């Protein structure tokens, strides 16, 4: 969408992935799996939550004025009531639906930014110790242990310390 | 925002109770609100949260299957329901709105609610109270202690006053033991001058609602 | 070939779809709905008291005293009150009532 | 699951000295922790979030420390107000758990315990059991040994103890140790005395009583 | 009927439980915000693409 | 602007290029020309009708109420009347004002967003196999002929294929 | 949502035509709307569309200089004119919002009108019945065939009963056909039982409005 | 945010940076120093300018309207008066609380978006020539003496000027 992510170069979701909104799939000799990415999905849960906070916390419920009745010689007040009921329904309905509409793209592009946000924070890690294979996949120069997984999912991944040992592997494809 | 529960309750094993909690001047809110209940004399222990932005609820894993956190549509209103009771449930249930100044704070607890004491019982056995007489080997530095001993009673709580309340300095009421039968005793212990056992006589008024027994002991100075 | 980590999002079994400016029908793994369009099809009591039905009468009637609003004599509490469409009843006796819709506000406080 | 453990579980201060409470997690969890503070009979109240950050409406002495495993919630100057149990609770995943708790209690003087024994009540013996009670009365600190000895054999696995909570003025513990059998077994035996050893008794104390008397 | 709810109108009786209701326009007790809408639902998951 | 490829790194606009509202300029041995992206432009489309939509199939045409007419002891209900119509006039004057403000921002937006979306996607594919030249352009270190420049279009271009053309005119320049 | 198209019309060859294509209960919409006509017994054939949000309009090649889709400011209603008929514009025409459940696609059309049938048409030829008489070389297997033949007509259409509309079962109605004198022609043919020739006398009932020519031609059985 | 530079790769803001919004740091032989960056603070100030012109320039200042009286015989009218007043209170409440909550989000928003154009900008001319060390910094793989760091905050750097210089020393490091 508007940040080319989900529905973009991450063409699909992952069904198998049920403990979170966002995160990582990986693989490597100790084991595979789902694991999903705490910091950005607590901190999008309590997005949205202030996002609907926002919308319903003031539309509290309030006591509906009594319906007038009039006569047959009070027609000019009757249309003036009739006026003032129209008016406002008109306002809060098209106002309330294109809302909506509006509020809706934005929660989308939202979680679109997010996972846009959380790929190029492992790309800005690996560098060249890594391929960008597509699909929002990383494909490793290097052995990654389920310790050195964690480095990546964490801000801390030591580009020196694998250094040495990816770069012989991306020359030796290289040549 | 002020959080309120429903009041305390009393039920039987293998029942079901619900608790409310209910927020104030909110009518519609989407705040994450988790329940933590509070044996007697232990720590806080987390039972579930419900996440109304996406319709779930997650629990620990030893009240799965037994504990549901529901709310009514967008309401602030959340309530907690336990089903199949026992005397290891007896409790204070508290429940907290996950929010902070910052906004909702999914993880953190930062309004309160007022607790909700909920009693398993299917017994209410009357306590019996037994003198403690201030003997001159209770009498040293002047002052003698004596008291009351409560023994025979379950359910909690017990109320021993002194002197119809009246007599407050030195009371000292000990918190509630369990036995190997099963049941509950305290001792109720006061210290007097000792230049008063034959003037001021001395009862220790204990209640036990449970069982609906009243008794008023009275200790015995005399002599031996 | 070589280890790997992925970044994705997450997928459910939901079914439901919100509306959005630049696109209709949209399929989100969460939603919440704001509208309620139910009704149980009967008048219930609002706060426990029960509502002042009028039967057959107009509020003239109930308030004259028609004998067809004859039931309507034990009143003494009601959340609102019930008019039918139909209620004809009213001022038997030919006749206006002066200041009746007045009245009827009056009464619905 | 992540389990959180407290430290010490209990801890004596004066008012106004520097309190350091710290909490220990099972695995790294960044600053995804929270404290708080509970009053007897009252709700827990929250005091910081983030490991850091400081609850609206909680003074500035509360201060928190802290990333990873290893918190530290730090009291700069403690007042009569900040006295309650102190718990921690992690928020990175779910099950949330909390720590065991940590009291803070007021710091006195030592004080020797008032030793009062109590021979079971006449009413008593018409039952069928018997009951024993010694008083620990106004002593500091907290920890004690009671034992039982009768007929100078000492006694195990007959006993119970209750300590009431740090009193509001003279700020001493009150303990009762009661010694249960039943009126068979009490008639056998002549002797019953109850051992009390503190801080503040250079030897241990003992007051016996015999059975007719 | 016998029933006891908190916000009534001419057809019949409605739950509180939401900001909104186009059940219809006259109510009476605290009720939500009359609407001619026949949909209003607010996403708060992302887009859902499982297995294609 | 939001997304920095209008007026931002792709400085200006193609007037020679009338197919479509995004795409591309080629220039090989076969020849040269702008072409549009379908893909792209035609999602846009879809996005803009839906937006212009949702802001004007609500508004359908009423039945305006009949001005009133008050006599000289009728003042109040005169004031209440004109109350009411003010009331409503603003409303609407303003609210309409202010969304067509707040929509025309995120259209411009919204045409930044496909753009650069766009680019990364060419970008994504490309590789060490072209340089990046600025104003959105890439130069390639192979012959691409018009079959190679629909690939990249596509979302099909073979990196290995040309990849040892490439590499090789990579280096030459490089030493 | 429904598009409903303007009536049916006839023009002579030369001059304009414009047809209307209003939709409901929208008053004011966005959506692309194309055109597509259809040739008698032929597929479909686009001939342009148009695109409000960008304001122009796409044609065919074929019809370009001579057909104008044009819409009425943001109103839903989409007129399309064409100029310079002839006998091969004589055509179904359709109009049709690019609209799916997913909002608005501009490439398909899913919602159609009714259509809007336009003949081109500058002579009105009265057709010519002639029987088909029932021989016993037409008598097979118990049942005798016999029918009318159309002959000299231009233009379509032309509508055929038996028996005033009371023989319908066994009646076959040919398709018209395109002669090289320019006109067209068909047959329609029933089938009877063989021992009905005398007492049922057949009719074949033929109206072509253009030219006002209805005639009543009968079938003669009798003999050779 | 949004757009994942402010509290995202670039974690913090500088105090001691007073002359502008966004800009540079920069440390060389010459000396350092923080510098404000002027086109992207002299848009920015002119957009929020617009944007909160958009917002009160509308909301002249109007004459309020007679509050009304009635007597006991006007209750019907007097609750179609409080029922005028409270309709428009609640409407004007609601949107203004929640206007500026959704422009306070895009505000926001649309700061964290120019720091990362502006950050992108200085990575597309760098290229080889310097390193990404994180935090929104650069490490020069040559000296950049105080004019050639102006050149970078101009859209003028020459590539190939310290491409020869920049390419041994990166090499030197890299064996
Ligand atoms: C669509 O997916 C949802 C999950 O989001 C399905 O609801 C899930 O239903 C299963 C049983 O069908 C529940 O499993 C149960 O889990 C508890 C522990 O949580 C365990 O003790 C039980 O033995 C059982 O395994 C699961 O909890 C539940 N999850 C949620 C969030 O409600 C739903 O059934 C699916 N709909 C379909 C397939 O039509
Ligand atoms: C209470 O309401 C009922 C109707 O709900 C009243 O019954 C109506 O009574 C009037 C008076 O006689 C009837 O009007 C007459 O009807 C006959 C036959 O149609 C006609 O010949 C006369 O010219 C006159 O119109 C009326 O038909 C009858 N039924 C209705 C209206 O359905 C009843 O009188 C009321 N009781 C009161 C006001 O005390
Ligand atoms: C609608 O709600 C009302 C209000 O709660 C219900 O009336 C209540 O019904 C319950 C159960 O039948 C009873 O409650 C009792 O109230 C007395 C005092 O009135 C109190 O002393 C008791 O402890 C108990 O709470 C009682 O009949 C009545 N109570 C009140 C306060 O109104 C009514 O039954 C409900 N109707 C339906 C159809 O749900
Ligand atoms: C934003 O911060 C303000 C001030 O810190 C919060 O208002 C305070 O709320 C607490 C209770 O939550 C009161 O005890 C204080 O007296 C309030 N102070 C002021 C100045 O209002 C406000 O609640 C915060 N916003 C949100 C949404 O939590
Ligand atoms: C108002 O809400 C109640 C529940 O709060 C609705 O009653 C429930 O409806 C569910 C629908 O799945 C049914 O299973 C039962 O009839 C009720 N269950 C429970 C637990 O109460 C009621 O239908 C609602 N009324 C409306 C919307 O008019
Ligand atoms: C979104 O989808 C719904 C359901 O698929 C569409 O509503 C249907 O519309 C068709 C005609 O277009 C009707 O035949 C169905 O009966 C409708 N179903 C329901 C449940 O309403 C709706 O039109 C779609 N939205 C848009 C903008 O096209």
């Amino acid at each position: 969408g508007l940040f080319g992510a989900i529905a973009g170069f991450i063409e699909g979701g992952w069904t198998g992935m049920v403990d979170g909104w966002y995160g990582y799939h990986h693989q490597n000799e100790q084991g595979s799996g789902y694991a999903a990415d705490l910091k950005s999905t607590q901190n999008a849960i309590d997005g949205i939550t202030n996002k609907v906070n926002s919308v319903i916390e003031k539309m509290n419920t309030q006591f509906t004025a009594v319906g007038k009745e009039f006569n047959h010689l009070e027609k000019r007040i009757e249309n003036l009531n009739k006026k003032v009921d129209d008016g406002f329904l008109d306002i809060w309905t098209y106002n309330a639906e294109l809302l909506v509409l509006l509020e809706n793209e934005r929660t989308l592009d939202y979680h679109d930014s997010n996972v846009k946000n959380l790929y190029e924070k492992v790309r800005s890690q690996l560098k060249n110790n890594a391929k960008e294979i597509g699909n929002g996949c990383f494909e490793f120069y290097h052995k990654c242990d389920n310790t050195c997984m964690e480095s990546v999912k964490n801000g801390t991944y030591d580009y020196p310390k694998y250094s040495e040992e990816a770069k012989l592997n991306r020359e030796e494809i290289d040549s | 925002v002020q959080l309120v529960q429903s009041g305390a309750e009393v039920k039987k094993p293998g029942s079901s109770v619900k608790v409310s909690c209910e927020a104030s001047g909110v009518t519609f809110s989407s705040y994450a609100v988790s329940w933590v209940r509070q044996a007697p004399g232990q720590g806080l222990e987390w039972m579930g949260g419900i996440i109304p932005i996406v319709g779930t609820a997650n629990y620990a894993q030893k009240f799965q299957g037994r504990v549901t956190i529901t709310a009514d549509g967008l309401t602030s209103t959340v309530y907690m329901e336990l089903s199949r009771l026992r005397s290891e449930d007896t409790a204070v249930y508290f429940c907290a709105r996950e929010a902070t100044w910052k906004g909702s704070s999914i993880g953190v607890l930062g309004i309160w609610g007022q607790g909700t004491m909920v009693t398993v019982s299917a017994s209410t056995k009357g306590p019996s109270v037994f003198p403690l007489a201030p003997s001159s080997k209770s009498t040293s530095g002047g002052t003698a202690a004596l008291g009351c001993l409560v023994k025979d009673y379950f359910p909690e709580p017990v109320t021993v006053s002194w002197n119809s309340g009246a007599l407050t300095s030195g009371v000292h009421t000990f918190p509630a033991v369990l036995q190997s039968s099963g049941l509950y005793s305290l001792s109720s212990v006061v210290t007097v001058p000792s230049s008063s056992l034959g003037t001021q006589t001395y009862i220790c008024n204990v209640n036990h609602k449970p069982s609906n027994t009243k008794v008023d002991k009275r200790v015995e100075p005399k002599s031996c | 070939p070589g280890d790997t980590l992925c970044i994705g999002y997450h997928a459910n079994n939901s079914t439901d779809t919100v509306d959005t400016v630049l696109e209709k029908n949209v399929t989100v793994t969460h939603s919440v709905n704001l509208l309620e369009d139910k009704h149980n099809g009967k008048l219930c009591k609002l706060r426990g008291v029960a509502p002042l039905h009028l039967g057959k009468c107009n509020i003239a009637g109930w308030i004259l005293g028609n004998p067809e609003c004859e039931s309507l004599s034990t009143a003494s509490s009601w959340s609102y009150i019930v008019e039918t469409p139909s209620s004809d009843n009213g001022t038997c006796y030919p006749g206006d009532f002066i200041d009746y819709e007045e009245l009827r506000e009056q009464l619905s406080s | 699951d992540i389990q959180m453990t407290q430290s010490p579980s209990s801890l004596s201060a004066s008012v106004g000295d520097r309190v350091t409470i710290t909490c220990r997690a099972s695995q790294s969890i960044s600053d995804y922790l929270n404290w708080y503070q509970q009053k007897p009979g009252k709700a827990p109240s929250l005091l910081i979030f983030s490991a850091s950050t400081l609850q609206s409406g909680v003074p500035s002495r509360f201060s928190g420390s802290g990333s990873g495993t290893d918190f530290t919630l730090t009291i700069s100057s403690l007042q009569p107000e900040d006295f309650a149990t102190y718990y921690c609770q992690q928020n990175y995943n779910t099950p949330r758990t909390f720590g065991q708790g940590t009291k803070v209690e007021i710091k006195r003087t030592v004080a020797a315990p008032s030793v009062f024994i109590f021979p079971p009540s006449d009413e008593q013996l018409k039952s069928g059991t018997a009951s024993v009670v010694c008083l620990l009365n106004n002593f500091y600190p907290r920890e004690a040994k009671v034992q039982w000895k009768v007929d100078n054999a000492l006694q195990s696995g007959n006993s119970q103890e209750s300590v009431t909570e740090q009193d509001s003025k003279d700020s001493t513990y009150s303990l009762s140790s009661t010694l249960t059998l039943s009126k068979a077994d009490y008639e056998k035996h002549k002797v019953y005395a109850c051992e009390v050893t503190h801080q503040g008794l250079s030897s241990p104390v003992t007051k016996s009583f015999n059975r007719g008397e | 009927h016998d029933c006891n709810t908190t916000c009534q109108t001419p057809k019949g009786a409605i739950n509180t439980s939401l900001p909104f209701q186009n059940i219809h326009p006259i109510t009476i007790g605290k009720c939500p915000k009359y609407v001619k809408s026949t949909k209003l639902r607010l996403a708060t998951g992302l887009r859902n693409i499982p297995s294609i």
